[PDB]
RNA sequence: GGACCUGGCGGUGCUUCAUAUCCCUCUAGAGGAGCCUGUUCUGUAAUCGAUAAACCCCGAUCAACCUCACCACCUCUUGCUCAGCCUAUAUACCGCCAUCUUCAGCAAACCCUGAUGAAGGCUACAAAGUAAGCGCAAGUACCCACGUAAAGACGUUAGGUCAAGGUGUAGCCCAUGAGGUGGCAAGAAAUGGGCUACAUUUUCUACCCCAGAAACGAUAGCCCUUAUGAAUAAGGGUCGAAGGUGGAUUUAG
């Protein structure tokens, strides 16, 4: 059922462990809470790949950085 | 009278790695015709016994999914028609079966499918313990 | 007509072909082998055997049709040809002759069977009058020729059993005799083992009935078999159950207890139980609901 | 759509309206009746707009013992074939629609002086 | 996509291989209507 | 590849050829439609992406001299290359890469005739940078597409400044020339090219025809090939077998080559030379001349691919069955009745004469019926042969029924085709035996058939014998109204009637006897 | 050549909703979140309000494939009840019979 | 009164085939399914796609073999393989038959990205089961 | 104009290689089949439809191929390729002793061109803790951590993995999770010691 | 105008029947009150159709926005469509069904009778009917051989459906077509089907049956919470009436 489509040799740890993608914010804030829940859901979701997950992550990063005016 | 002299035998190699051992191959064939399923499972068990492996058999119950539509087009709610899909299961269990035997047998059967059948394989393999534990 | 022999020889050839295919001695070969082979080679979910594929002997496939009843030209062979019912009337004439011969000396056969034995359609009234001739002939004496002539048509009565089967007793450890039986119901299936030497308490799934059935009518049903037999406190029973309805499980226990007691009990008392009517699975089950109406039988109000 | 399309016999049925109310009771119709037509027989499988020459069905496969290949029918040949098909359909429709001249017997719209030809032959064989 | 389906089948008809009887009927009645005005 | 039902069943070689060619034409039509409308099949519905199923893209991109040059070797044509050379020489005046120039020259030499002349005279403008590869590819092109003096000039120029390059050069030099051949071979072996023996194969192809003074040296050249130990002896061996062609068969060399090809068959083969297709056909051509059955059996894993074209397969099977017929023939007819559906006039003629020499009369009917079932119709050569061979016989009395049946079928086929005019001269040649067989049970058929024959004639001695036997086999008037008429027609029937009239014919009536007397 | 202009509209809606699917989900999560700033939730509400029409997955409808019938369609086969009954009676599809249970 | 995939009874001069003579409640009782796939079964999916491609190819080949067929199609999909089975008449030439077979096979293959094979049975004139 | 030759039925002999004439799955082709097999509802005073125009044979699946002789042939051919099972492994207790770690995946197969299906990712594994842990503190710890993945009636812990789309990814993640679970059950905490 | 054939009709006669149907009988219900959902009617700029039996939780196994086909307003003109049209015609149709049917008749092809007329063709201890074929039936499905489903022909209602889709005819083809904003979808009122209860066989508590308390009732309204959505539903607090078991008539078994 997977003759081809190996996800570019991706790895389970590359899918699940996003701590390396999580570097540009502390570990206590509400942005941290939100992104931790997001990473949880992503690791739970197998349908998408590490590519889509990192695009999601960069999306959130850029958005809350251009809306970084608050930090409340 | 025309009989070939030297039969072309394909190449085979016994790789240094050990083959994996499948504890139990439990296959489940779903169909519409119990006669088709009986012929198919007889075929399978005969091939397995000629290959020299044990075998078990049992027939799970027949499942049905039915639904109702309107018999007419515009206005008749009293009068409907019904339809149903009848699916029939047959389970084939094999024990103490080597990985290469699994490969050859499943390939044979997978080429030998009939048309209106689905085939659900469950492979159970026994393995040692990791090195990090 | 020659197509018949064509099909016969072709059928033999195909039979030999199939025997060679399946790998057996083509000479010794049977119709059950034929039918199993064609079922394995040509499965069919068709419900009717008439519609399922069949490779059968052509003599049995094609129905018998009357051959040419007259020669190449001129007269016919039989002497009733100019009327219908030639064979029927000839047979009735022969029967009348035999009957008057016996006079001067002094189960049945279905209409469809008679039709397919002959080569002509029949009528209800002529069938009735033929049966009347037969029975009035048999009312009086009959010789050997007449007896064999009548038995040529008379068929087997094929009587049924009209009796409740008996399961075999069994023996288990410490030399314990018993008898096991199984009962069913609408949606309840149970299996009960009766121990003869034992007596007193009764178990159900590991629980006694006194507290498993808070209601009294269930225990009344459980007691009805032993109460009728008079075998109340000398034989104990264990049982396991799987069902939804209370009264359903109760009736299942009743049937299983009776079917297990039939072994230990005498045949005459088994017959008494059958007459009592507690050894028959009631076929009644909740009817299907129909799509257009409100229930299994109730319809919406006809509003006029 | 292509899926919405369907076989032609039901189209002709629905267009003719042979049965359903017009026929029953003998009310009939005020002398209008659509005649069925068979386009399947009309044009052979070869005709198309782009007049590609098919050696398998449209052109003989071999010529002078030489294999053929796909080629193009130019505009002049295409319009020539189109005119040929138009005129052919015209003569087909002409031969279809014509007069019917049954010998006038006692009068028009009267079945008096007409003969049906000799009797029909018998089963044993008796030509009358 | 009925787009792909219908475009392919229209091109194939223009090729002259799939005799679409539905379109034949339609274009016949179209010709007759444009003849009758 | 062919269907299973009997109507679509191709029952002849030419029609089967046309059939699978129509199938290939449909395949080409499919290619055309897909490469004309790719967007329709662009959807990759299948989970495994397959370029074999993806639509095909020979579309030049936007003007881009470098990417256009890289796409040159992708498009596989010559107009793009002309335009690219134009754009690079006229306005740009620069080379994208020497490898690109080499590939352009490769393509243009492969594609090549005034067009070839122009393509070859438009390559000298190429930038000074022209290495060996360029020069030897120019030689390749000028050899395999144009005359040989140009290739020789290019080779001399290269010397002043590869295996199959020198192969093409030797082809050019060769295509009597003893000193030429010798010096060529000598300097070629002297150089360190170490060819793949394709040079040797080509020089053999050029030596296709010569006397012993080069046929026999080929044997020592092949022994040298074996000594160096390169050749599988797949094509050069077969070419020398063909060069053996011949006023007298050479049985010694024949046995030698039998043993050679015997060990070649014993060992397993691998293809290396594109010319192994003529191998099969010309090998069987030589086998047919040799005429040996153990030889045929020897010539008979996946080595059955070298047959290929239906023409070579036809020649092979024809010669094979011919040798088998002209070799008991029970095993031969067994092999035949086994391969007839798989296999596809001359072969049937050889079969008929083999059955004749065998005397197996009962087999010919089935063979004729099979030929008729397949494609035997609208030609009476084989009909004449079978009729003559079968009614030279009368020795089976019960088989006269089969005689009558096959005769009736032959006449049903004979009278099919009036419009063609070919059925008119068939009875004049072969009606005699047909009518004799019809006479041999039913007789009225043969009577009226001889009537039609004589009322179409070319009488014959066996025709006289037929008339006599028919007349003698009870009915004076019925015999007279035939024999007397044929006598009044021609003289030999009259000299036979002189005797026929003795028994009971002349006593009936004298008007016909008077006519006989007048004609006599 | 779709069946009708409403089918065309439905296809455009489906395509827009797909090509804006991820964004809609992300901003809807950012709206329905509870702990983040209410002003941020308001900004996200404004973003969703400024988004184009025919982009939400609610405006589309599970219409039929052939007859374009919105109602009376089975999600599995995607076909309308009339066409389903039609080709089932004709026995075109596989393993379906009348429920004479 | 119900009218569903059944023929109106005429005077008795109507040749009818088995499948259209029998009613739509004789499918499993006295008939077989024309198509054979697993999309209908439980656990699998893509049933809508199976059905739409079925009807498409049915109508396609019906319109590319006009006047030659004498029955509905029979489809046999064994895993990835596809097998078409038809019954036609011996009206046109084997040339045309084979050419159209190859053409349809190539088109189906390149369209559905599926391995396809086709088989057809020839008949002099379409069989008749009854005269309705 | 053209006429079809008579079928191969009379041509085929009684001695014949049915495995060779029907090696693989294919339609019925009555023209090639010699058997008079008919199938169809017989009409009053009638019989089923003859094999020639009886397309119901083609409607139904086909099993003329794959006869007992062909099965014997293929098994005799393929027994050269199949391997042998260890004779020492002849019981469930012995096999689970040799390799207590049981692991099983599964996947359906369906007719059609497409083959991918998300259920392919499913995998699970099973092991009895009676022999693997070799201690009691970590045993109590992990049996308290796991909610319902244990089963003491059977004395086996079982876990499922589908978080990753690939079967090999599921396998690797399950192995890593088991390893880290053992390593983290080895130790403890002070709030865990206080109970 | 006289005499007849067939059919319908008879508050037409005799006989035999009526299965939950005619009644007598049996039970439980509808017309009482509230509520949910349709229909009629009122108004609105605001779809459509069926609208006795054989419609009224009917097209719809769904209408907050697409669904939407209406309407006000704003734009497009070869317009996704080798155009399009939910524009008229179900009294042109196919396709799909209600219907008597809780029937058993319909009948090609022949023969005969009536003076060779419309028409009929029944007597079994037998006098002109023979009968293809269809259907009933049989058999198959579910748990049987019974039962329930399924099936149920020829035809009657120009029965319903051009709005599932297609299509003949007649029309718009700068529109009667297409696209996007908004609401449209309320009740002074009458009626239908269904839910709730009007009680102590009840209401509440744990179990579903050996107990203990009271001597009731909101799926309506107000407020709040949550489900999904970009923007009806379930739950919680309050309100604690009508209601006292039905006016002729009527339904199902
Ligand atoms: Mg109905
Ligand atoms: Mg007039
Ligand atoms: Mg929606
Ligand atoms: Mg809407
Ligand atoms: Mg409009
Ligand atoms: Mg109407
Ligand atoms: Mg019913
Ligand atoms: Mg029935
Ligand atoms: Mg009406
Ligand atoms: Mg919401």
């Amino acid at each position: 059922n997977e003759a081809g489509f190996d996800d570019d040799g991706s790895e389970f740890h590359e899918h699940i462990f996003l701590e390396k993608h999580l570097e540009s914010f502390p570990k206590q804030g509400p942005i941290r809470h939100f992104m931790e829940l997001v990473t949880c859901g992503l690791s739970k979701n197998p349908y998408l790949s590490v590519k889509q997950k990192v695009e999601h992550i960069e999306w959130f990063r850029n958005y809350f950085n251009e809306k970084k005016d608050i930090l409340k | 009278v025309d009989v070939p002299k030297d039969l072309t035998k394909p190449v085979v190699t016994i790789s240094d790695e050990p083959d994996i051992l499948y504890k139990r191959l439990s296959v489940l064939v779903k169909g519409h015709d119990k006669a088709v399923l009986d012929s198919y499972e007889y075929f399978a068990v005969l091939a397995a016994k000629e290959l020299g492996i044990s075998i078990k058999v049992h027939e799970p119950p027949r499942k049905i999914e039915r639904f109702t539509l309107l018999q007419s087009v515009h206005i008749y709610k009293k009068h409907r028609v019904q339809y149903e899909m009848r699916t029939l299961y047959r389970c084939l269990e094999l024990e103490h079966l080597t990985g290469s035997t699994a490969d050859v047998y499943l390939e044979y059967i997978q080429r030998n499918l009939p048309e209106g059948v689905a085939m659900e394989v469950t492979k159970t393999q026994l393995e040692q313990l990791p090195e990090h534990i | 007509e020659d197509f018949i022999k064509k099909q016969i020889e072709e059928f033999n050839i195909g039979k030999r072909h199939l025997a060679n295919m399946m790998g057996e001695d083509p000479e010794t070969f049977t119709q059950e082998d034929i039918d199993r082979a064609i079922a394995y080679l040509f499965p069919s979910g068709l419900f009717e055997k008439r519609a399922r594929p069949v490779m059968k002997h052509p003599e049995q496939i094609f129905p018998r049709q009357r051959a040419i009843q007259w020669g190449e030209d001129g007269r016919p062979f039989h002497y009733l040809f100019y009327t219908g019912k030639q064979s029927y009337y000839s047979l009735m004439h022969d029967v009348y002759g035999m009957l008057l011969n016996l006079e001067k000396h002094q189960r049945w056969l279905i209409k469809e069977e008679l039709e397919e034995m002959l080569v002509e359609k029949l009528s209800d009234l002529d069938y009735m009058q033929f049966i009347r001739l037969l029975e009035k002939l048999l009312t009086s004496q009959c010789g050997a020729a007449e007896e064999e002539f009548v038995q040529r048509f008379r068929r087997s009565v094929t009587l049924e059993s009209k009796k409740q089967l008996i399961e075999p007793v069994q023996y288990d450890e410490q030399g314990m005799a018993f008898s096991k039986s199984e009962g069913k119901r609408k949606t309840a299936k149970a299996e009960a083992i009766v121990y003869k030497h034992g007596s007193g308490r009764i178990k159900v799934n590991g629980i006694d009935y006194q507290l498993y059935f808070p209601i009294t009518q269930d225990r009344e049903q459980l007691m009805f078999p032993f109460h009728f037999v008079d075998r109340l406190g000398k034989h104990d029973v264990t049982c396991t159950v799987s069902g939804g309805g209370r009264s359903a499980q109760a009736g299942a226990i009743r049937l299983a207890m009776a079917k297990a007691l039939c072994s230990f009990v005498t045949e005459d008392e088994v017959e008494w139980m059958r007459q009592a009517g507690l050894l028959t699975t009631d076929p009644r089950v909740r009817e299907r609901k129909k799509p257009g109406q409100e229930g299994a039988r109730r319809k919406f109000t006809w509003k006029k | 759509s292509f899926f919405t399309k369907l076989t032609a016999d039901e189209l002709w049925k629905g267009a003719l309206a042979e049965t359903g109310a017009g026929a029953k009771k003998g009310r009939g119709k005020r002398t209008k009746k659509k005649k069925r037509k068979d386009l399947n027989r009309g044009q052979i499988i070869g005709e198309g707009r782009y007049g590609f020459l098919w050696p398998g069905l449209n052109v003989p496969l071999m010529k002078n013992g030489a294999v053929q290949t796909i080629a193009q029918r130019s505009k002049e040949e295409q319009e020539k074939v189109e005119a040929d098909m138009i005129q052919q359909r015209e003569e087909w429709d002409r031969k279809k629609k014509m007069k019917v001249k049954r010998e006038r017997g006692w009068s028009g719209n009267s079945w008096g002086g007409i003969s049906l030809g000799p009797p029909d032959p018998g089963p044993c064989g008796e030509t009358y | 996509n009925h787009h792909t389906y219908a475009e392919l089948m229209q091109t194939l008809r223009f090729l002259g291989l799939y005799r679409d009887e539905h379109q034949d009927f339609m274009d016949e009645q179209k010709r007759l209507k444009k003849l009758r005005g | 590849v062919f269907q299973d039902d009997p109507y679509l069943m191709p029952a002849s070689s030419l029609e089967s050829r046309s059939f699978l060619l129509a199938k290939k034409s449909g395949e080409n039509v499919a290619k055309f439609i897909i490469n004309s409308y790719p967007k329709y099949f662009q959807k990759d519905i299948a989970e495994p992406h397959i370029p074999c199923l993806m639509p095909e893209y020979f579309e030049p991109q936007i003007k881009d001299i470098s990417e256009a040059a890289l796409k040159e070797r992708i498009e596989l044509r010559k107009v793009k290359a002309s335009v690219d050379m134009f754009d690079q020489l006229l306005q740009a005046g620069t080379t994208v890469s020497l490898e690109t120039t080499n590939s352009l020259l490769d393509l243009l030499c492969y594609y090549g005739t005034w067009r070839a002349k122009n393509n070859a005279e438009r390559i000298f403008s190429l930038m000074p940078e022209k290495n060996e590869h360029s020069y030897c590819t120019m030689i390749r092109g000028m050899v395999k597409h144009r005359a040989y003096e140009q290739a020789l000039n290019l080779y001399t120029e290269l010397l002043n400044n590869d295996v199959y390059t020198f192969n093409a050069l030797i082809e050019a030099t060769v295509c009597e020339k003893w000193s030429k051949i010798l010096e060529l071979l000598r300097h070629m072996v002297a150089q360190k090219v170490k060819p793949n023996l394709q040079t040797f194969n080509t020089i053999l192809k050029c030596l296709r025809r010569f006397h012993v003074f080069a046929r026999s040296p080929a044997l020592q050249v092949l022994r040298e090939m074996k000594a160096i130990g390169i050749e599988p002896s797949l094509a050069t061996y077969h070419h020398i077998i063909r060069l053996f062609d011949p006023g007298d068969p050479l049985k010694r060399s024949s046995f030698i080559i039998y043993d050679i090809m015997n060990e070649l068959m014993g060992k397993r083969f691998s293809p290396k030379d594109p010319d192994d297709d003529k191998f099969f056909q010309s090998a069987m051509s030589i086998c047919s001349s040799l005429r040996d059955l153990e030889l045929a059996y020897q010539v008979h894993g996946d080595n059955w691919k070298f047959i290929g074209p239906d023409q070579h397969r036809n020649f092979y099977y024809s010669k094979f069955f011919d040798l088998i017929c002209l070799m008991q023939i029970d095993v031969t007819l067994k092999w035949y009745e086994d391969l007839i559906p798989s296999a596809y006039s001359q072969t049937m003629i050889h079969l008929l004469q083999a059955l004749d020499v065998a005397n197996r009369l009962e087999v010919i009917p089935k063979i004729w019926k099979d030929s008729k079932e397949y494609g035997h119709t609208f030609r009476s050569d084989l009909r004449e042969e079978i009729l003559m061979l079968m009614a030279r016989d009368k020795h089976p009395p019960e088989l006269q029924v089969a005689f009558a049946d096959c005769a009736a079928d032959i006449k049903s086929a004979y009278e099919s085709q009036p419009i063609r005019q070919t059925a008119q001269d068939w009875p004049a040649t072969s009606l005699n035996c047909i009518a004799i067989l019809f006479l041999r049970g039913r007789t009225q058929e043969a009577w009226k058939m001889l009537g039609l024959f004589r009322k179409h004639k070319i009488p014959r001695s066996e025709l006289l014998n037929e008339l006599m036997d028919s007349a003698k086999v009870n009915s004076p008037s019925q015999a007279i109204e035939v024999v007397e008429l044929a006598s009044a027609f021609s003289l030999p029937i009259c000299e036979g009637l002189t005797q026929r009239v003795m028994s009971d014919f002349a006593i009936n009536q004298e008007q016909k006897e008077a006519l006989s007397n007048l004609t006599a | 050549h779709y069946v009708d202009w409403r089918m065309w509209r439905d296809v455009k809606r489906r395509k827009m909703a797909y090509e804006y699917a991820d964004e809609r989900l992300r901003i809807n999560s950012l709206r329905k979140n509870t702990i983040l700033p209410k002003i941020l939730q308001d900004v996200a509400d404004e973003e969703i309000a400024a988004l184009p029409r025919d982009s939400c997955p609610v405006r589309i409808r599970n219409r039929c494939v052939m007859t374009s019938r919105p109602r009376g369609v089975k999600r599995r086969w995607r076909l309308s009840r009339i066409v389903f009954r039609h080709l089932a009676d004709h026995g075109q599809l596989s393993g379906i019979q009348r429920a004479t249970w | 009164k119900n009218r569903a995939a059944r023929v109106r009874v005429s005077k008795g001069d109507k040749p009818v085939t088995y499948e259209e003579a029998h009613a739509p409640h004789y499918i499993a009782h006295r008939k077989g399914w024309l198509s054979l796939h697993t999309g209908n079964l439980d656990g699998e999916d893509h049933a809508a796609e199976r059905t739409v491609e079925d009807v498409f190819l049915r109508k396609f080949m019906w319109g590319t073999f006009p006047g030659c067929l004498a029955d509905q199609l029979v489809l046999k999909r064994r895993g990835n393989q596809l097998e078409i089975c038809a019954v036609v008449l011996r009206q046109l030439s084997p040339h045309k038959y084979y050419f159209l077979v190859g053409y349809s096979e190539t088109l189906l293959s390149y369209f559905y990205k599926c391995p396809v094979r086709l088989h057809l049975q020839t008949v002099p004139s379409k069989v008749v089961y009854k005269y309705l | 104009r053209r006429k079809a030759l008579p079928p191969r039925t009379e041509k085929m002999a009684v001695d014949q290689d049915w495995p060779s004439v029907y090696p693989v799955a294919a339609p019925f082709k009555p023209s090639a089949v010699p058997l008079p097999v008919r199938m169809g509802y017989p009409v009053k005073k009638g019989v089923p439809m003859a094999k020639e125009g009886n397309l119901e044979l083609l409607k139904i699946p086909n099993f003329l191929h794959l006869t007992p002789v062909a099965i014997k042939k293929h098994c005799e051919a393929l027994k050269d390729f199949c391997t042998e099972w260890p004779a020492a492994l002849d019981s469930d207790e012995k096999c689970e002793k040799h390799f207590p770690i049981e692991i099983d995946s599964t996947d359906y197969v369906s007719s059609g061109p497409s083959v991918r299906n998300p259920r392919a990712r499913v995998v699970v594994l099973r092991v009895k803790l009676s022999s693997l842990n070799l201690d009691d503190h970590a045993k109590k710890k992990l049996i308290k951590l796991v909610g319902e993945r244990y089963c003491k009636t059977t004395d086996v812990l079982t876990i499922k993995t589908d978080r990753c789309p690939l079967r090999r990814q599921n396998y690797d993640y399950a192995v890593y999770l088991l390893t880290v679970l053992y390593h983290e059950s080895w130790n403890t905490e002070e709030w865990e010691k206080s109970k």
